[PDB]
DNA sequence: GCATCCGTGAATCGAGGGT
DNA sequence: GTGTCAGTAGCTGTCACGGATGC
RNA sequence: CCUCGA
């Protein structure tokens, strides 16, 4: 829901997120970029990291 | 000869068409508008000879609409008349210095009429400080020159629209009756073949509801609109019937929530559209309606209001248009065509200038006072009331201050060079209040309209997001008292060109047909060819018999702007590069010394003189005493006028406005002659650049795609050196723990940095200051409870802090002026300030690697390398070239003007001599006799769309003058043999060589260079600041983060978004880790993300971070 | 390293569990003393001290009083960083 | 639609007064829609991203 | 579609009562700051007005309830409290927006996150960074493909802490504190010292718009006089960068991993081919092809 | 008068901690060259902000003992800083 | 059951100046 | 403490598109 | 938000 709320229709996405009580698995490029984690790609994947 | 009127240098033109009318005052748009507003004697005499009957100044029109002021009863009355001005409060230049407003006190004559006592007291009431317009058409608000820009607005009147439905695919139609003020009224035909009307944006009522409210029976309605089935179906589908029934239906939809009285709705439905209080079509709004409907076409414009007759004839005009009718006569009216309007046509698109734009702000201020007056009348006694007691001028002065202070039309004046300033005063802006929003401007408002011919230039327009929304007034164009733009035309009687000139509006021009300016004309006036290029209604261009031409264009350059008319060989440059050519001339930088261009257009004289940055003699006389400081002129009658030169003045954009006298002591000077010229001026002509010896060749890749290589001669001889001045400012305030004091005594500062300061802490005049040096030493006392523990220990182990004025990064020059303002010394500072110091620093900027140069044809480029004078490819006689332009970036852009300009430029530099023996050659038969011979460094004119033809240019190259040794260096093709200064071998092939006028643009690396290690951070987001002036960093945007992810540089991306940005502890540990030599620590959590969570919470959303086990972590 | 980011509807009990106090008065600050008004939108008892370790009434202005709830003004004494994280609330009638 | 009347002149020959004006209709709309054609392009790009 | 909403409240275990609020939270003050103007007057955030207008109406409701005001005033007041709270969360969502001074719609909490100026796109997907710069670009034919030229004054500020460290090591400065005053005053010792610092320390060049990944490439900086960046003529195609006033930004990788990512992944010599088509980009393109 | 959301109002900024971080690094170096007694007294007077009697109560030493240790430890730090060229 | 009307979206970075 | 009429400015000169909202 | 530069 964090990768979707940052794309389009922010209020429309955050509403459905709170109704469904959605949990965001912080495992994605757009999501980790936001919080400051290493992106799971390139040198960030567990094989090279 | 070119421009033989004031006494200018003799510039010879390649002109084939004579100029019947000389260019008007290019600054008239600002002048006539303001003179009309205040009713100056010059404007009244202009309207007097114009034929006008009962003209009205701008103030008189607002005061007459206001007078008289009466309460509900009518026992008391107040009226205003005769507005007059006292002398100006402070001169123009003094206002810029002391940060005040240029204004003149406004007096009116008011009197109180008492109906219950039959006695009146009349007196003079001071209304308010009235902002005055400078002679240059500018205002001065708080010490800053501003320019009120003319606004393109939708003209008042009745307009019809033909829209196409999306789903039903049927042709719909709509009508708008746009008043100059009041409520709006739009009729429409929906997809059900019924007619309605929306009153002031409100709900769409059936069109018959309005007729029933006016007292029209349902039978008489069927009598008028019976010929259409869509109107018969409207009265049938109607809900309520009855005159007193639909009248209440309108009231509850217009003013909901109120008890509906038969006379409370009868009052406003008459006042909103037929009483002059809350509705008014200006004298132009009435006239525009009287033609579209074809009624009152003979009545003098006296009715400033809408009538029921107009509404009925309007609905008749609409319903016929819907069902294919093409002709209609109003009952008792002339025949009129039935069509839809453009709203982009310059006959329906109106231009309101400074006077009108100001009048509305005075009108709002007066109306706000009028309501206070009526309340103060019924409160005070009816015998001790005077005009002084009834008048509260507070909302008036706050209305003109609100406008000039905050308005999209009060714009910071462009003051790079005089041409940039002149164009700004002639701008036509579509944006603003009452116009449209930038998000509300389709691809149709922006493109060129056929009615712009001779009125608005189709070239000069920004290429950014404001393209098409901002235009420049055409050269010969003018504005009528109605607001439309008039342009002159030559009346053709019977196939004969006449010197009679008449100005036509947009719609007036369409009712005739006009010939193109460059039509072949007999010496008597008869056209040579039967068929001539003719512009027709609806923007139709076609040939037509000579016996059909009614008018014709005044001059070829009639359609272009002032800057565009300054592009030589303009007819050979595409609009794209021409747009940049004209837009970049306004970006020219005033050079130390100015050279007039060899190849000109003729506009350079009037553009410079009408700009107002030169010094022209008002009356003829002789020069009694002339100095670099001032010029004194002794007239013939005996009076003396002394003109003071503006020396090393800071422009709005940092350029140097410096005037220099031209005439000498004891020089006879005629009236209107230039006695001193300022920046970008030479003997009265705009000198926006320098004449440079150009070679068109690639050179070792340093000029690769649009880069420029320059000779160091331009550095050694200050050919392209420019002066720039920055203003630095600081103030001494009262703080919570005392007061900041400006002192030379600064804690923990050596005596070596403070060596250039006087005893006050101010830098002394003449000192050279680098960046970081102290200019004004100010210390502010800091409390003890604000000290770091280390700062307190460092204070214990060894109360004011340093707030000195230092030189910002990247600034450097000589301190030329200081201005000090002290509250102790009567200086009026804002409350809480005790002293204010402004330091002026001047820098002499030589041309540097990366500075942006450009020509007049959109040929731009930065400086890629400045070779020494010996490395440059030099001509046969040893003279090295000055600038090398890559050839590849020439034939793509379609800017051949530089090629024709380069050739003519050389012929001007060398001179020519046409073989006169054995007759005049066949190519120069059309050339004036003044061009058959030319001395070196001759000045020439290539008028736009006239001027030198390629045939005549070819002939001049054949008869170019030889040099001092007797050798002809360039060939008839225009190319010449150059020698490589680096190797010595001559270049294998001949190269195009000539002289081109190059301007130094205001995009210099000295200003645009920037770098940042650390610096300020925004308090909320904790991210680095932005902009060079704030010492900010660059923005790694969204697309740039995609690039790191695309590379897979994950760690670099985290580094960018964490330790290098908003990691509060991570960025510091990086700074520590660098000076220690340790490794870079691990990035933390961005403080900006912490803010995001706290913002989602503020919306009643419970966001939580869970660990791998499931426990929420704080 | 934290795995999941959970979002949900905030119960009225959560809204009160976050808030360090209710915003009763509508005032903002004083326009002479620059002191935020008590129980206002900037109440120091609720959101936090304007300056570090400085209370409203002025009794505790030193670092030695770390964690002391002032009795005369009710302001805690931590860094002004908490004015970036302590939430308030309005109890609706 | 194409104008039933062409631009006969070449830039070497020299456009007529009306020729330059009639050229600007397409030239300005050439710049106008180019800004719009880049806006829809960049928006499509971020949806694809 | 109704089941899509109802089943969400069923499984998750949260009550639908949360959609109706009994208390509204107050955002911390630093996120709604009130700033002072140089004229003595004050400028505040719109949220303070929005929060303030809700409090006024909420306090009025407590008066009306205590005073036993007519049911028409209590009910007609609660609506205003509903409309006021509706504006605090998303002003303008229903009806006409709450106008401020000048008929300007006030920003709401939900306006803080929408569009390009919202928190997500403006302050989360892209921050603005330290250790960065920008200047005019100029072609440098003599440069090798892996080289770029940055001005001396740009490199000095970018490597300021690195210069301070070495100035204090070589004993040009007594302490690291005075090493800073030396760089800020631009003492002549730094220009010889700066070369040791920037030695083989790659930098990143970026030209907006960054359309594809070849819009950013890594280079070895070369100290040049003047104030313009010197760019290799072969990378102009990737950047789509002509030289008529174009500007490029420079970013200094700090961490060891960041330098390795620039040296290997982003170096201009390792990115000759277009990732879209496989055909070369750093090839003779304009004047160069004509010469050949 | 003003709204921060409204344009034309400058955003608040906070300077960087470079000067503070460098001083902290030099103070941490001069502190390490002190005796455990002197270091544990300056860190209780300037870093913890206690009174003279409060440090005397904690360390179990006399009142004048804390005054004397502080008096020397400050001069000891001034010795180390002036030896490294720290500006007065 | 369907036409209407509501809400969502509309490229990137950069300079300087006013209130 | 308040007490005869006592009544916004501004504005529509964006548009494609989908689906809940509503007759 | 006014003007402007790729």
């Amino acid at each position: 829901w964090l990768s979707a709320a940052s794309f389009q229709e922010t209020t429309r996405v955050l509403t459905d997120a709170a109704i469904n009580c959605r949990s965001d698995k912080l495992n994605g490029l757009k999501e980790n970029v936001i919080i400051g984690k290493l992106i799971p790609a390139g040198t960030g994947i567990n094989r090279y990291r | 000869s070119n421009n033989s009127v004031p006494g200018a240098p003799n510039r010879v033109s390649f002109a084939k068409l004579r100029e019947p009318l000389e260019v008007p005052g290019l600054l008239d748009v600002q002048t006539d508008s303001f003179e009309w507003l205040i009713g100056s004697p010059r404007w009244r005499e202009s309207a007097a000879e114009r034929g006008d009957v009962n003209p009205v100044g701008g103030l008189e029109e607002v005061l007459y609409e206001l007078s008289p002021i009466e309460d509900f009863s009518g026992s008391m009355s107040l009226s205003f008349s005769d507005p007059r001005f006292d002398d100006v409060k402070a001169p123009v230049d003094e206002c810029k210095d002391k940060d005040m407003t240029y204004a003149a006190p406004l007096f009116v004559t008011a009197e109180f009429i008492n109906n219950n006592t039959g006695e009146i007291k009349s007196q003079t009431v001071f209304m308010g400080d009235f902002p005055m317009m400078t002679e240059k058409g500018t205002f001065i608000i708080n010490g800053t020159e501003r320019v009120v820009v003319s606004q393109l607005v939708r003209s008042p009147g009745v307009y019809f629209d033909e829209t196409i439905d999306k789903s039903t695919d049927k042709t719909l139609h709509s009508v708008k009756v746009i008043p100059s003020r009041g409520a709006w009224l739009e009729f429409d035909v929906d997809k059900r073949d019924t007619v309605g009307v929306r009153i002031d944006r409100k709900r769409r009522q059936p069109v018959t509801v309005l007729l029933k409210a006016l007292g029209w029976t349902s039978e008489q309605i069927v009598e008028r609109f019976g010929f259409s089935e869509i109107m018969r179906s409207t009265l049938e589908k109607d809900n309520t019937v009855g005159t007193d029934e639909a009248l209440l239906d309108i009231y509850r939809k217009l003013r909901p929530g109120e008890p509906p009285t038969k006379e409370s709705a009868q009052t406003l439905l008459e006042n909103l559209f037929f009483k002059e209080k809350r509705y008014d079509l200006a004298r132009v709004g009435r006239y525009k309606v009287n033609k579209k409907l074809g009624l009152h076409v003979g009545e003098p414009i006296t009715s400033s209001t809408l009538t029921e007759e107009d509404v009925v004839a309007t609905i008749e005009y609409l319903v016929r248009l819907h069902e294919g009718q093409t002709t209609m006569t109003v009952p008792g009216g002339v025949e009129v065509p039935v069509e839809t309007d453009d709203i982009d046509h310059f006959g329906n698109r109106r231009l309101r200038t400074v006077g009108e734009l100001i009048q509305n702000q005075i009108r709002v201020g007066m109306s706000r006072m009028e309501r206070v007056v009526r309340e103060r009348m019924t409160t005070q006694d009816v015998e001790a009331i005077t005009p002084q007691t009834l008048i509260n001028i507070r909302p008036v002065v706050a209305a003109i201050k609100e406008f000039f202070g905050t308005s999209q039309l009060s714009q910071f004046m462009d003051q790079n060079n005089p041409l940039s300033g002149l164009t700004h005063k002639r701008r036509l802006s579509a944006l603003g209040p009452g116009g449209l929003s930038r998000e509300r401007a389709g691809l149709e408002v922006r493109d060129v309209h056929p009615s712009h011919y001779g009125r608005m230039c189709p070239i000069e327009t920004p290429e950014g997001p404001n393209i098409g929304l901002i235009g420049s007034l055409s050269v010969y164009a003018r504005v009528n008292p109605f607001g439309f733009i008039e342009t002159p035309y030559r009346k053709v009687v019977d196939g004969v060109v006449s010197d009679e000139i008449v100005y036509l509006t947009a719609d007036e021009e369409d009712r005739h047909v006009v010939a193109q300016a460059n039509s072949p004309i007999d010496a008597d006036g008869r056209f040579v060819e039967p068929r001539v290029l003719v512009r027709r209604k609806a923007g139709e261009v076609e040939y037509v018999p000579s016996s059909e031409v009614d008018y014709m264009d005044v001059s070829p350059r009639q359609m272009v702007s002032v800057a565009t008319a300054m592009i030589p060989f303009l007819e050979h440059d595409d609009a794209n590069r021409a747009l940049m050519g004209a837009n970049m001339q306004r970006q020219a930088v005033p050079l130390v010394r100015s050279e007039a261009p060899l190849v000109g257009t003729g506009m350079e004289l009037r553009a410079a003189i009408d700009a107002g940055d030169v010094v022209v003699a008002e009356e003829s006389g002789v020069i009694e005493e002339v100095s670099a400081d001032y010029i004194t002129v002794m007239h013939d009658n005996g009076t003396r006028r002394t003109y003071r030169m503006r020396k090393f003045a800071r422009s709005n954009h940092g350029t140097c406005a410096n005037q220099c006298p031209i005439v000498d002591a004891g020089d006879r000077v005629e009236a209107g002659q230039v006695i001193a010229d300022g920046p970008c001026t030479d003997d009265g002509e705009m000198a926006l650049g320098k004449n440079l010896l150009v070679a068109i060749m690639p050179w070792e890749g340093h000029n690769y795609e649009d880069a420029i290589i320059l000779s160091n001669r331009l550095v050694e001889e200050d050919v392209l050196t420019s002066i720039h001045i920055e203003e630095h400012e600081i103030d001494a305030r009262d703080t919570k723990l005392g007061a900041e004091e400006i002192t030379r005594d600064i804690p923990n500062i050596s005596d070596e940095v403070l060596a250039d300061l006087d005893e006050r802490g101010i830098v002394r005049i003449g000192a050279e200051v680098r960046d970081g040096d102290i200019l004004v030493g100010k210390v502010t006392p800091k409390g003890e409870t604000e000290l770091t523990p280390e700062e307190r220990l460092l204070r214990a182990i060894f109360e004011v802090r340093d707030t000195s004025l230092k030189v910002p990064h990247g600034e450097s020059g000589k301190v030329i002026g200081i201005r000090v303002f002290s509250r102790e010394d009567e200086d009026e500072l804002p409350a809480g300030v005790n002293e204010l110091v402004r330091v002026y620093v001047a820098q002499k900027r030589k041309i540097s690697d990366g500075d942006k140069l450009a020509g007049r044809h959109g040929n731009k480029g930065v400086i890629g390398k400045i070779l020494p004078v010996e490395d440059m490819p030099f001509l046969a006689d040893g003279t090295p070239v000055d600038i090398i332009l890559n050839t590849h970036g020439v034939p793509r852009r379609m800017n051949i003007g530089q090629i024709l300009e380069t050739h003519l430029g050389w012929c001007a530099h060398s001179g020519w001599k046409v073989d006169a023996a054995k007759g005049v050659p066949d190519w120069a038969a059309r050339l004036p006799d003044e061009l058959l011979e030319a001395q070196p460094n001759a000045i020439v004119s290539t008028p736009v769309f006239d001027g030198a033809q390629e045939a005549e240019l070819q002939g001049l190259l054949s008869c170019t003058l030889p040099n001092r040794d007797g050798d002809v260096l360039v060939d008839a093709d225009g190319k010449a043999m150059l020698f490589d200064g680096r190797s010595g071998e001559p270049f294998p092939y001949p190269v195009t060589v000539g002289y081109m006028y190059i301007m130094k643009l205001h995009h210099l690396v000295d200003d645009k260079i920037h770098a940042r290690s650390t610096g300020p951070y925004s308090m909320i987001t904790q991210q680095p600041l932005g902009g060079k002036a704030q010492f900010g960093g660059q923005r790694f945007g969204e697309m740039e983060c995609w690039a790191m992810q695309a590379y897979g540089a994950a760690y670099t991306l985290q580094e960018l978004l964490t330790i290098k940005s908003d990691d509060t502890v991570g960025r510091v540990k990086v700074y520590e880790a660098i000076v220690k030599g340790e490794n870079i620590p691990e990035p933390g959590i961005p403080e900006s993300f912490k803010v995001l969570l706290k913002e989602l919470q503020s919306l009643c959303l419970n966001v939580e971070v869970l660990s791998s086990d499931g426990a929420a972590i704080e | 390293f934290f795995d999941e980011l959970r979002i949900g509807l905030a119960t009225a009990e959560d809204i009160r569990q976050w808030s360090y106090g209710e915003v009763k008065k509508p005032e903002t600050i004083n326009y002479r003393t620059l002191k935020p008004e008590k129980d206002g939108l900037f109440c120091e008892k609720i959101f936090g001290p304007t300056r570090d370790w400085e209370c409203y009434c002025g009794k505790y202005k030193r670092v030695r009083f770390k964690g002391i709830i002032c009795e005369r003004c009710g302001v805690e004494v931590t860094r002004a960083k908490v004015r970036r994280e302590r939430m308030g609330h309005i109890e609706l009638a | 639609e194409f104008i039933p009347r062409p631009v006969k002149s070449s830039f070497r020959e020299g456009l007529t007064v009306l020729e330059y004006f009639i050229n600007t209709h397409g030239a300005r709309k050439g710049l106008a829609d180019t800004a719009l054609r880049t806006a829809d392009s960049g928006y499509l790009t971020r949806r694809l991203v | 579609k109704r089941l899509k909403v109802v089943a969400a409240f069923q499984q998750s275990g949260n009550s639908p009562m949360g959609m109706v609020l009994d208390a509204v939270p107050v955002i911390p003050p630093e996120l709604r700051p009130m700033v002072q103007l140089d004229g003595g007057r004050f400028a505040t955030s719109d949220l303070n007005d929005l929060y303030r207008r809700v409090i006024n109406r909420n306090n009025r409701l407590k008066r009306l309830i205590d005073l036993g005001a007519p049911e028409i005033i209590v009910n007609n007041e609660k609506r205003m409290l509903q409309e006021s709270v509706d504006a605090l969360f998303d002003n303008g969502r229903r009806g006409r927006p709450v106008t401020g001074p000048g008929n300007r719609p006030l920003k709401s909490l939900s306006d803080l996150l929408k569009g390009k100026q919202g928190r997500f796109r403006q302050n989360l997907l892209g921050k603005r960074v330290d250790y960065s710069g920008r200047s005019v670009i100029v072609v440098g034919p003599q440069l090798k493909l892996h080289q770029c030229g940055l001005p001396k004054l740009m490199a000095l500020e970018l490597f300021k802490p690195f210069v301070m460290k070495r100035l204090v090591d070589l004993n040009h400065a007594q302490n690291i504190k005075s090493a800073k005053r030396m760089v800020e005053r631009q003492r002549p010792q730094v220009w010889d010292v700066l070369e040791e610092v920037i030695a083989e320390h790659p930098v990143l060049l970026n030209r907006a718009p960054t359309l594809h990944r070849l819009g950013i490439q890594a280079f070895e900086p070369m100290l040049v006089e003047g104030k313009a960046i010197q760019l290799h003529p072969l990378v102009c195609e990737a950047f789509n960068a002509d030289f008529d006033g174009d500007q490029m930004a420079v970013h200094l990788p700090l961490s060891a991993e960041a330098q390795a990512e620039a040296r290997i992944l982003m170096l201009s010599s390792n990115n000759i081919l277009s990732p879209a088509s496989g055909r070369p980009l750093a090839m003779p393109r304009l004047d160069m092809v004509t010469g050949l | 008068v003003g709204s921060t959301d409204q344009s034309g109002t400058p955003e608040q900024s906070t300077p960087d901690e470079v000067n503070a971080a460098l001083d902290r690094l030099l103070i941490a170096d001069a502190l390490a060259q002190l005796s455990a007694e002197h270091r544990a007294v300056i860190q209780r007077s300037y870093y913890r902000g206690w009174s003279t009697a409060q440090i005397a109560t904690d360390l179990g030493i006399a009142e004048g003992t804390v005054k004397s240790r502080l008096h020397y430890a400050v001069r000891a730090l001034r010795l180390t800083l002036q030896e490294l060229g720290v500006t007065r």
